[PDB]
RNA sequence: CUGACUGGGGCCUGUAGAGCACUGAUAGGGCUAGGGGGCCCACCAGCCUACCAAACCCUGUCAAACUCCGAAGGGUCCCAGGUGGAGCCUGGGAGUGAGGGCGCGAGCGAUAACGUCCGCGUCCGAGCGCGGGAACAACCGAGACCGCCAGCUAAGGCCCCCAAGUCUGGGCUAAGUGGUAAAGGAUGUGGCGCCGCGAAGACAGCCAGGAGGUGGCUUAGAAGCAGCCAUCCUUUAAAGAGUGCGUAAUAGCUCACUGGUCGAGUGGCGCCGCGCCGAAAAUGAUCGGGGCUUAAGCCCAGCGCCGAAGCUGCGGGUCUGGG
RNA sequence: CGCCUCCUAAAAGGUAACGGAGGCGCCCAAAGGUCCCCUCAGGCGGGACGGAAAUCCGCCGGAGAGCGCAAGGGUAGAAGG
RNA sequence: CGAUCAACGGAUAAAAGUUACCCCGGGGAUAACAGGCUGAUCUCCCCCGAGCGUCCACAGCGGCGGGGAGGUUUGGCACCUCGAUGUCGGCUCGUCGCAUCCUGGGGCUGAAGAAGGUCCCAAGGGUUGGGCUGUUCGCCCAUUAAAGCGGCACGCGAGCUG
RNA sequence: UCCCCCGUGCCCAUAGCGGCGUGGAACCACCCGUUCCCAUUCCGAACACGGAAGUGAAACGCGCCAGCGCCGAUGGUACUGGGCGGGCGACCGCCUGGGAGAGUAGGUCGGUGCGGGGGA
């Protein structure tokens, strides 16, 4: 009797690194995610893995916009 | 295998094995009380690993009786059909020279080869069939 | 006897049994059920033993409705493996079972045949049991 | 259920809204011409320019053209002078193009 | 016919102390109106079990209102099998959408060839007026044989009174009836071990 | 002053629960491909279904790797409270990298282990110091600086051993249950609640009858106790074409049943209490013991007391802080 | 025995067992960049060879297809043709 | 650019076995004996009453399932013991349990009698000699009122045997 | 600031499906052509241009309808942060604070911002 399993892949750790409400520098990730769960809003580029950052200095803004998805915003300061 | 006829009898084996063979049980040793047959196995360290064979054995023995009684009553009855009295002897005989198709059981001799040693005959059995019933019936 | 004619995983953790049905608390189809008192693990054995216990009491007639599936494999290691080199193998089915659940129901029988029925089946049976009868707050559900 | 010109009109707005400058929006009817120069970010049209509202006459691309140039004056007369052009569902071609043509000789910047 | 139940208007008691002390929480509710009420219990069970949710109770509220109501819900603890919660619609002149109980006239001829006949509906949806409410609805059964059935379409209405669901919907069958001589085959059935959906390289 | 913890506010989440919209599972109907068995046929069409049975639909359900839903909570940021053997920053010195029990959440296991592997917490570890639990690291009480022949309490207790009530009010249990266990069984016993049956006199005893057609698929000769198919009716109570002795022939006793009697309630559910059986293991027994029965047991409601190294009182030591 | 996906994981992250299941050790000179244009699977009806399914026509259709390969997330207001 | 340094943070450029001829340093951090926890397996007892028993569910039986008891089996775990807890069987000596083999008492019997079956009570005493085999166990011979089953570190090697 | 239409945004089905009715003065669409620009793996279907004889049939706009879809209370419950208890356990209760989902009543054949052209 042996297993043929025992196997899995490290955890990696996605998900929001800021929250609606704090600020953040140009460049801060906003959001670790596979796929668009949340897409870039006003001043929030997208990178290649779809992380999404601050493009600008300012506030993070969260909003549900139904059918055209989550959006992640950064409000100048 | 079912086990209501069956006395399982447990305890220690006999050989090499050292302290473990000396304390540890582990030979199982069954009866089967209807047929007779024991078949006892001391192999592998468990005795449930030699619960396993013991009883796999046990099963080739009862197959192997039955299906013996059972062939030695298939020899004991085909014999005396068939009769070695292969040379003359029993049922019935078949002229090709006149066509006298006879049966020595009763007696009824015939032509009927033709009618009958080329095609079917069910009529020419109920005479052997109803004389059959009054050799019965009538003692 | 029931277990599921394939599924997509061949093992399942066990679980727990906190709580009330979640439904089936309710006679839904005969006139009299019987319902669990305490929770377990139901066997098709059992279910197939309470089952053939029904028919064999109305010996001609009647509807028996069975409301629980045993679709739960049980898992048991061979006799004298240690612990570890994995989860044992299936060995047999189970339907999860808890407190207020309606697992039989009968029809087309008289009380008296009814109320004997559903009470062998609750003696093949690893937990406590009531009978009940189809009722108005029954029909409001 | 949307259609290629629903489709083919979201694809192309979507993309210019997302630089973020006022965009030039054109609609061409089989007769008309029209452009709005909006701002998506407060969901305002600033300035207006049609064939409809300047009774032009003549070839619907001449025409176009002259709309263009009208839509440009009106606009520089706001300050606007960066936009981007929103062909909307329509390729860059023939009329739309001779409005955007017209735009750029006004002194819009796109 | 119609029945009568003495119903009282609470406020802030705990629900767990008004069942404590033999009283049903309840609510009583339509497009007007929206109140929490509690009736004695046991008298609310005599009443229920005659009246279901088939015909109509009045309450008599303390204030000296008497306003007529189906019961719309009935929250059962699913533990004790017990009522712990009733919803009172108070009804008014407007058809109301409601279950209108079956009355299965006849003995099929498959129940005297030894079979069963199935109640899959003992009460029927149906939109109606308060004031024109039948007692039941009589269904012949006597023509089905094994195994046969009845739909809401067959279901001759009284005037006034419209079906609430689709006619195709099922209403009544008459099934083969359980036989020991089955047994034997069922016992020596053998089943197939049950396959495992495919994941992977393999679907 | 930034800490743990806490208050408000924003956002992030897919667990408990629940649901079946998807992935599958799924019983029973309906509806109907496909086959199966049966008809009529091969002229190729044509009919049956209580066989199996896709989809679809209805009723009813299941799921760690299903979710149309979805908490309590948790995380994180902002403003506040929070001066603590708190927090940050830089350096010097380590020890540890075998843990364990308990509660909760899971997996593994067998819904086994003083088992095993994780998560949250806790205690032992290092509190084998103190009080309770008969004794007992981790259960309950409680963090021991020293001294006191002073006081208040905690768990637990207050009949004697053994400090404090043989205290007070109302019940329950006769099993020493308490003072060692299950399915399941049982007119033990005690409560409530709600239906039946009850004046042309009941349940139980005595009394008088308790029949007549009298055979059937019908036979191993038994109309009625032989296996079924039987359940019509009548001699102006109206008494089975039959439950217990003789029967491959009959007696005769008997009930259900009717009347006559003597002179007052009876049966059924459901929720709750406390007890009974089920209950057999190895040196001598025992709930710690002795002993306990309107209790010295159990449930409820009370007042009082005993009780520690906890708290207070009083005196002292030392460190830190404030004068 | 390293790497990926899902679960166990207790709604942030992380979290073990010789726990439950699958994959990787490549691939593409376009299967990449940018412009433009286009929308799927499936179901019903129609239709020479021609069928369950080639291609053609029509209606129904929010995504259940596709996205080179496991799984998950994501996706037609494209990332697919 | 040369890595199945794939034991994939990769000890050398370069490497397999055997020891019962064995040795040291350690560990009850870790197995084998016994104990312990557990009771899957094992033994025994119940629940249900399908059906058997000419008739008759329960004289005697008990389909499919259900709940326990025990701690004699084989295991699971790795808790005391590896600066040592000597292991099978035999002999000697016992002692205890009772789920009783005999004897004593009793209920039911498909108990005529005699002899049986089964269940209840009951542990006071008794429970043979041989053949085989190291055997426990088991088979067999000749008997018997009977030729019980288990616990005690599968009792007992500072008592012996080996 | 009112009504209709044409653009273009926001809320993200209370906005959708279906059915019916309605509109061509204006706008929009089909529509007429295929010379020209441009275009079809074939096709002026589409894309595109030049047009204004016709039609609101299609499409679109605007109404009405609750068969479907969508939304959906109030009660009560599950579950639970913290605090307690009970059971040999599988598990069950109490207190305090929070509080579903399903179902029921019901709600819905959209609302609104900007700029145009027209109308009073
Ligand atoms: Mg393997
Ligand atoms: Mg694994
Ligand atoms: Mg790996
Ligand atoms: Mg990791
Ligand atoms: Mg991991
Ligand atoms: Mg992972
Ligand atoms: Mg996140
Ligand atoms: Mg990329
Ligand atoms: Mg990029
Ligand atoms: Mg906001
Ligand atoms: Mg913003
Ligand atoms: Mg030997
Ligand atoms: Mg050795
Ligand atoms: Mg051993
Ligand atoms: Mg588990
Ligand atoms: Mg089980
Ligand atoms: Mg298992
Ligand atoms: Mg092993
Ligand atoms: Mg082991
Ligand atoms: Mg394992
Ligand atoms: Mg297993
Ligand atoms: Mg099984
Ligand atoms: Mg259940
Ligand atoms: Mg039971
Ligand atoms: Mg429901
Ligand atoms: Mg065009
Ligand atoms: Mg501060
Ligand atoms: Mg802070
Ligand atoms: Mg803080
Ligand atoms: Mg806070
Ligand atoms: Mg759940
Ligand atoms: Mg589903
Ligand atoms: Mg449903
Ligand atoms: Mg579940
Ligand atoms: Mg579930
Ligand atoms: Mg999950
Ligand atoms: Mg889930
Ligand atoms: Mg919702
Ligand atoms: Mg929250
Ligand atoms: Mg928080
Ligand atoms: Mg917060
Ligand atoms: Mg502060
Ligand atoms: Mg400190
Ligand atoms: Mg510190
Ligand atoms: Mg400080
Ligand atoms: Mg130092
Ligand atoms: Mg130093
Ligand atoms: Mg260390
Ligand atoms: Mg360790
Ligand atoms: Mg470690
Ligand atoms: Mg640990
Ligand atoms: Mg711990
Ligand atoms: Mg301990
Ligand atoms: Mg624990
Ligand atoms: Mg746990
Ligand atoms: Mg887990
Ligand atoms: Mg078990
Ligand atoms: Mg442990
Ligand atoms: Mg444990
Ligand atoms: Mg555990
Ligand atoms: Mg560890
Ligand atoms: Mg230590
Ligand atoms: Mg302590
Ligand atoms: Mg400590
Ligand atoms: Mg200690
Ligand atoms: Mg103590
Ligand atoms: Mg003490
Ligand atoms: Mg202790
Ligand atoms: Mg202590
Ligand atoms: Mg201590
Ligand atoms: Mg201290
Ligand atoms: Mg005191
Ligand atoms: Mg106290
Ligand atoms: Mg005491
Ligand atoms: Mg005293
Ligand atoms: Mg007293
Ligand atoms: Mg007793
Ligand atoms: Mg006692
Ligand atoms: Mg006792
Ligand atoms: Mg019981
Ligand atoms: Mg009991
Ligand atoms: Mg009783
Ligand atoms: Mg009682
Ligand atoms: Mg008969
Ligand atoms: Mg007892
Ligand atoms: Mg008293
Ligand atoms: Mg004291
Ligand atoms: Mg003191
Ligand atoms: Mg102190
Ligand atoms: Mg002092
Ligand atoms: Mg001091
Ligand atoms: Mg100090
Ligand atoms: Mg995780
Ligand atoms: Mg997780
Ligand atoms: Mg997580
Ligand atoms: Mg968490
Ligand atoms: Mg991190
Ligand atoms: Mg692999
Ligand atoms: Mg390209
Ligand atoms: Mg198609
Ligand atoms: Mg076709
Ligand atoms: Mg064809
Ligand atoms: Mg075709
Ligand atoms: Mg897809
Ligand atoms: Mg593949
Ligand atoms: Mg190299
Ligand atoms: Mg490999
Ligand atoms: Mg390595
Ligand atoms: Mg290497
Ligand atoms: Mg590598
Ligand atoms: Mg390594
Ligand atoms: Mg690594
Ligand atoms: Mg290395
Ligand atoms: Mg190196
Ligand atoms: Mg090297
Ligand atoms: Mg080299
Ligand atoms: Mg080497
Ligand atoms: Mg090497
Ligand atoms: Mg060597
Ligand atoms: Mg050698
Ligand atoms: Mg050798
Ligand atoms: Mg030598
Ligand atoms: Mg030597
Ligand atoms: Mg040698
Ligand atoms: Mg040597
Ligand atoms: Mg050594
Ligand atoms: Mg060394
Ligand atoms: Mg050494
Ligand atoms: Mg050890
Ligand atoms: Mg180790
Ligand atoms: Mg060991
Ligand atoms: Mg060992
Ligand atoms: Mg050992
Ligand atoms: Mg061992
Ligand atoms: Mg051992
Ligand atoms: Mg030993
Ligand atoms: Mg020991
Ligand atoms: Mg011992
Ligand atoms: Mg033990
Ligand atoms: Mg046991
Ligand atoms: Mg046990
Ligand atoms: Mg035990
Ligand atoms: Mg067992
Ligand atoms: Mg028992
Ligand atoms: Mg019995
Ligand atoms: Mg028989
Ligand atoms: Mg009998
Ligand atoms: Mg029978
Ligand atoms: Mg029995
Ligand atoms: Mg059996
Ligand atoms: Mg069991
Ligand atoms: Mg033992
Ligand atoms: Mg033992
Ligand atoms: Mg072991
Ligand atoms: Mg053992
Ligand atoms: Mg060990
Ligand atoms: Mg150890
Ligand atoms: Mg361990
Ligand atoms: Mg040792
Ligand atoms: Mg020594
Ligand atoms: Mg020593
Ligand atoms: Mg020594
Ligand atoms: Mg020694
Ligand atoms: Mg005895
Ligand atoms: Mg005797
Ligand atoms: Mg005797
Ligand atoms: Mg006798
Ligand atoms: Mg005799
Ligand atoms: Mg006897
Ligand atoms: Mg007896
Ligand atoms: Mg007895
Ligand atoms: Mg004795
Ligand atoms: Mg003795
Ligand atoms: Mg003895
Ligand atoms: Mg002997
Ligand atoms: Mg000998
Ligand atoms: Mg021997
Ligand atoms: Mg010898
Ligand atoms: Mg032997
Ligand atoms: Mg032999
Ligand atoms: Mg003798
Ligand atoms: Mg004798
Ligand atoms: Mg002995
Ligand atoms: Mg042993
Ligand atoms: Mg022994
Ligand atoms: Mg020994
Ligand atoms: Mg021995
Ligand atoms: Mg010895
Ligand atoms: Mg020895
Ligand atoms: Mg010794
Ligand atoms: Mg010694
Ligand atoms: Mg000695
Ligand atoms: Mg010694
Ligand atoms: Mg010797
Ligand atoms: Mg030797
Ligand atoms: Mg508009
Ligand atoms: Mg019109
Ligand atoms: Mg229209
Ligand atoms: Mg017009
Ligand atoms: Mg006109
Ligand atoms: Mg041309
Ligand atoms: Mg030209
Ligand atoms: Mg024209
Ligand atoms: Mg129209
Ligand atoms: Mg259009
Ligand atoms: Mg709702
Ligand atoms: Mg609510
Ligand atoms: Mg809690
Ligand atoms: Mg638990
Ligand atoms: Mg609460
Ligand atoms: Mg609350
Ligand atoms: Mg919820
Ligand atoms: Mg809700
Ligand atoms: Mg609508
Ligand atoms: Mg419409
Ligand atoms: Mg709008
Ligand atoms: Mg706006
Ligand atoms: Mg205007």
């Amino acid at each position: 009797g042996s297993t043929r399993n025992g196997r899995d892949s490290q955890a990696k750790r996605l998900g929001v690194k800021r929250y609606e409400g704090q600020v953040v520098r140009a460049g801060n990730i906003l959001v670790r995610q596979r796929g668009t769960r949340f897409k870039p809003g006003k001043n929030v580029g997208m990178g290649r893995d779809f992380t999404l950052f601050a493009l600008v200095d300012g506030v993070v803004e969260f909003q549900d916009r139904g059918r055209l998805g989550r959006y992640v915003h950064v409000r100048p300061l | 295998i079912n086990p209501a006829d069956l006395r399982i009898d447990t305890f220690r084996s006999s050989g090499a094995g050292g302290q473990h063979v000396n304390t540890t049980d582990s030979a199982i040793r069954i009866t089967h009380l209807p047929t007779g047959i024991v078949v006892e196995c001391q192999d592998e360290r468990s005795q449930h690993k030699n619960k396993a064979k013991a009883l796999s054995v046990l099963g080739a023995r009862i197959h192997a009786a039955e299906m013996a009684k059972r062939q030695q009553a298939e020899a004991s009855t085909r014999r005396n059909l068939l009769g070695s009295g292969d040379r003359s002897d029993r049922n019935r005989t078949y002229n090709f020279p006149q066509g006298r198709v006879t049966d020595h059981r009763i007696n009824l001799t015939l032509y009927r080869l033709d009618e009958v040693m080329e095609g079917k005959l069910d009529m020419l059995i109920e005479p052997i069939i109803q004389e059959h019933q009054a050799d019965q019936l009538a003692a | 006897m029931l277990m599921p004619r394939r599924m997509k995983y061949r093992k399942q953790q066990r679980g727990r049994l906190k709580g009330a049905t979640k439904g089936g608390d309710y006679v839904a189809f005969g006139d009299y059920g019987l319902v669990a008192l305490e929770p377990a693990w139901i066997t098709a054995q059992q279910i197939e033993a309470a089952r053939v216990a029904m028919v064999r009491h109305f010996r001609r007639g009647g509807k028996i409705f069975i409301r629980i599936f045993p679709d739960k494999p049980y898992t048991k290691k061979p006799l004298e493996v240690r612990m570890g080199k994995g989860k044992g193998n299936v060995e047999g089915y189970v339907a999860v079972v808890k407190p207020g659940r309606v697992m039989f129901e009968v029809a087309g029988v008289t009380e008296e045949q009814a109320m004997e029925a559903l009470r062998i089946a609750g003696h093949k049976l690893p937990i406590k049991t009531k009978i009940v009868r189809r009722d108005a707050y029954d029909e409001a559900q | 259920r949307l259609t290629a010109y629903e489709r083919r009109k979201f694809r192309v707005r979507n993309r210019i809204k997302r630089t973020g400058r006022l965009r030039l929006s054109v609609f061409r009817s089989l007769k008309h011409i029209y452009a709005q120069i909006i701002d998506d970010e407060k969901g305002v049209t600033l300035v207006s320019a049609s064939s409809l509202a300047l009774k032009l006459k003549g070839n619907k691309t001449e025409v176009a053209r002259q709309v263009g140039r009208a839509l440009a004056e009106k606009a520089l007369a706001l300050g606007i002078k960066q936009v981007a052009f929103d062909r909307g569902p329509y390729k860059y071609h023939g009329r739309v193009k001779a409005l955007a043509e017209g735009a750029r000789e006004g002194g819009l910047e796109f | 016919m119609e029945y009568r139940l003495k119903a009282y208007y609470r406020e802030g008691e705990k629900p767990s102390a008004l069942r404590r002390a033999g009283k049903l929480p309840g609510v009583m509710y339509n497009r007007h109106l929206n109140r929490k009420v509690y009736v004695d219990l046991v008298e609310f069970d005599k009443v229920f079990r005659q009246a279901s949710i088939h015909h109509v109770i009045v309450l008599e509220l303390p204030d000296g209102q008497s306003l007529p109501t189906l019961v719309r819900q009935v929250n059962l603890d699913k533990r004790r099998r017990r009522p712990e919660h009733v919803d009172f619609f108070v009804l008014s002149d407007e058809p109301v959408e409601m279950y209108v109980p079956l009355r299965f006239v006849g003995t099929p001829a498959g129940v005297r060839a030894g079979g069963v006949l199935q109640e899959i509906h003992r009460d029927i949806l149906v939109k109606v007026s308060p004031r024109n409410i039948p007692e039941f609805i009589e269904v012949d059964v006597s023509g089905l044989e094994i195994g046969d059935s009845l739909h809401a379409s067959d279901l001759k209405l009284p005037p006034g009174v419209e079906l609430a669901v689709s006619p195709e919907e099922t209403i009544a069958a008459v099934v083969p009836p359980e036989d020991v001589e089955k047994l034997a085959e069922e016992a020596a059935a053998e089943v197939a071990e049950p396959e495992v959906i495919k994941k992977g390289k393999e679907e």
